[PDB]
């Protein structure tokens, strides 16, 4: 949310939330999901800079 | 900056009730209370419920919450850290005969 700014992490079973952090100033150009080789561990931000 | 916050039920087991905050003063959420990106001054914030009760607190941040009264601006009543609430009952709003 914030146009890219904030970046929350839901439960999706009570509505409770797990974490919440707040990023730098973009655009927010797009986000994906990334894992390396078996796993997802990691997601990836691009903000036009 | 930010405000980080408990807010806490006696026994009534929390997590429910979650599904209905949203505190207001800069709108945060539960999960463990925490409002981020405000700026600095004095903001008095309350705990929302439908079905709760939550008096509300002063900030005017260094954080220092003193109290809410109102009537005389200068007043401290030096509140020691983060808005604790106490969580009183259930708040009655129907009326016997």
């Amino acid at each position: 949310s914030n146009g890219g700014r904030i970046m929350r992490s839901w439960e999706t079973n009570i509505g409770g939330l797990n974490w919440e952090i707040t990023l730098d100033s973009g655009s927010f150009q797009a986000l994906g999901l990334v894992g390396l080789q078996e796993s997802v561990r990691y997601i990836a931000v691009l903000k036009k800079t | 900056f930010k405000i980080e916050g408990r807010a806490v039920v006696p026994g009534v087991k929390p997590q429910d009730w979650i599904s209905a905050a949203r505190v207001l003063v800069h709108v945060g959420f539960l999960k463990s209370f925490v409002v981020h990106d405000i700026p600095s001054g004095s903001y008095v914030v309350e705990v929302v419920s439908p079905a709760y009760r939550f008096d509300p607190v002063r900030v005017d941040i260094k954080m220092r919450a003193r109290y809410v009264n109102y009537i005389k601006t200068s007043e401290v009543v030096r509140l020691p850290y983060p808005l604790q609430m106490k969580s009183s009952g259930p708040p009655s709003y129907f009326i016997k005969r």
